[PDB]
């Protein structure tokens, strides 16, 4: 839940002006305090200056190895119960 | 008054006001006209100061700034006004929605 | 008072008060106005130092820094005031929540 | 008037009107003509300053900027005019649709 | 006392005390106010020492530090005070726990 | 004694006694106080060497290092003291165990 | 005798023994104390030589080394002694066995 | 004989033989001792040349290489001796067998 | 004769002929001993030429090469002889067979 | 004749005849011997130009290029001769067959 969905990073030249122009977030600090949440339809197109960058901060696998541990513990459980 | 502010941006008593009106008309942004006027004023140093940057006569000795330095400074002023024109007219980045009709 | 503080920032008794009011009108932040006034002050060095920056008469000799040097110093003042304005209006990076409506 | 505007973009008194018309008709944009005229003006320094640029007679001393500095300044004027012409005719980037017939 | 320490940092007897109070009010960190005051004192060298950095009269010869050097040193002092302010206010890196409620 | 050691780390009788105590209070490590005091001492050179660093009267000639060189030396002293303080408080890298509770 | 060797590493009678013993106590390695003393002795060129590096009186002319050069050389000596201390205390790389208990 | 060879390497009759024996005891290799002695000898240029390196009296003029050049030469001698010692104790790369006991 | 060739590699009587035997003994390759001897000869310039590189007395004026230049040239000669020694002793690359016994 | 060709490859007869034979025997290629002889000749400038390269007596003035320039020129000659020898003995790249016995 924390990290499965990717997080979009924007290396903007001026974050405050970008927020004010795009999302109308005049006071971004208070927007953070209030817990406000930007709305995106999903279909977006990015017009950036030469120096600005945009990328997705994405994990190879948020679970890591937990499925393997779950398989091992499931084997241990069915062994302990001697359940066919 | 636009003309007075331009004369402040590009010093007075050198050009007559007709070319000032011309510069104002050729660019609505006053700083763009100021940059243009500063370049055109830089052109005039070949007459007002000339090449003879230093001379001694009798016991008099005067060392004026060379023409290259003067035109360089005028160009720098024009560049500053041009950058001002850009920044005034510049707008930050934008992320906008996109959508195509479909059935 | 804004005009007094600007006359402190932009060195005094070179511009009369009406263009100072114009500077205050052109930008809310006083430091941007100070940078603008400093550039416009730097324009003045044409008459003072471009015509003559080092002269000797008889045994009397006087040297002054060239026009390039003084305009460089004034430009440094202008850039410092501009950077001061940007740092005043700058704000740090942000991570915010995002949420789209769904059925 | 295009001739008077060009003669304002150039220092005048060294080009008769015939070559001014020649520059005007050779290049439609006036700034390209100004750059060409400035290069042609820069050519003249081989006579005035190339032959002699610093001389002293008796106690009379006279120094002028060398031919290299003056031709450099004139070339800078020419390049500024050329870049001005390019920015005049410059147009931004474009994204356009594309479509091919099919059945 | 704030004012005495500031007059020690920003060298004394160039400003009167009211603008020093304004400097302290601008930023609670004394070193930031010291940097601001050092810049605004750097602006004053054009009057106190002037651009006439060297002169000879009779058998007297005096070579003062050029205005560029003085303003550069004042800027360096202001930068040092700004860096001191940042280092005083700067905290090192951090690794913290994160947790989201679930079910 | 900390005051005596600090007045050994700087020139002994340029500063009044109370500001030495002030610097000792501001930073616990003596070398940080020495760096601060050295910067503050470096500020003095505008008064003496700034307004005059090289003069000749009659056959008497005297030359002294410019303000830039002296303030550079003082800044070098300040930076050396600061680095000395850092190396005093610096500690090497570490590898430590990690353990989380589990059932 | 450690004090005698330190008074050879750092030249005599710029300090008194009451601080040479202090420097010996500051660091067990004599070369580190020598570097510290060399920096502290470099501080003393403000008085022993002063900024007045060259002067002419009558037919006498003397050109002493500038204070910047002397402090630079003293810093270089201090750096050499510090590097000597490190190399004395430095040990080469190591590959060692590692083992964890297990059943 | 070690002492005579060192007195050949480190230039003669500036250090009494006691500290020569001290340096011989300090470092096993004579060239390391020579580098040490050269670094210590370079300190005398402070007194010898730092306070005066170029003087003219009447028509008599005498110039000597500045303290920086002489200390640079002495440091170069020290570094050459140190590198000579390292090359003496240097040994080439090696490939050796490896074997671990096994049942 | 080895000694004669070495005394050709270094101009005669900067060394007594006895220690040439030592230099030959410490390195069989004559050029290595030549490089060592050239460094040792470079050390001698502080006595033979001293620091006083230029002086004027009466109408006499003499400008000898500075000691830094002479020691630099001697070091360059020593480096050339060392490189000659290496190239004489150096051998090119090799590809050789390798084989391990096996049953 | 090899001796005459070597006395042409080197500036004639600063040496005596026996060392020419010595160099001819030391290296079979004449150009390598010429490079060696040129370095050995370059050693000679110690006395000729190192001791006094520029002197003035009365109105008589005489300047000669410093020892560094002449030893540099001689080194350039030596390097050119060495490169000539290498280019003589150099041979191009090769592709050759390879074959191993097998049954």
């Amino acid at each position: 839940k924390m990290h499965s969905t990717p997080k979009l990073k924007l290396k903007l030249t001026d974050v405050a002006s970008f927020l004010a122009h795009n999302f109308g977030v005049e006071d971004p600090v208070k927007f953070a305090k209030e817990g406000g949440k930007i709305n995106l339809d999903g279909h977006e197109i990015l017009f950036l200056n030469k120096d600005e960058e945009a990328e997705f901060v994405e994990v190879k696998s948020a679970i890591g190895d937990a499925k393997e541990l779950l398989k091992l513990l499931f084997y241990c459980i069915v062994d302990v119960s001697e359940t066919p | 008054e636009k003309l007075r502010l331009l004369l402040n941006d590009k010093d007075k008593k050198s050009f007559t006001d007709e070319e000032l009106n011309l510069f104002l008309e050729e660019a609505d942004c006053i700083y763009c006209a100021a940059s243009q006027g500063w370049i055109l004023k830089s052109l005039q140093y070949e007459n007002t100061v000339g090449e003879m940057y230093e001379y001694k006569v009798g016991q008099e000795t005067y060392k004026s700034s060379s023409i290259k330095d003067l035109v360089s400074v005028a160009y720098q002023n024009a560049d500053k006004f041009k950058d001002m024109c850009t920044n005034k007219k510049e707008k930050g980045s934008f992320m906008l929605g996109i959508s195509t009709e479909f059935e």
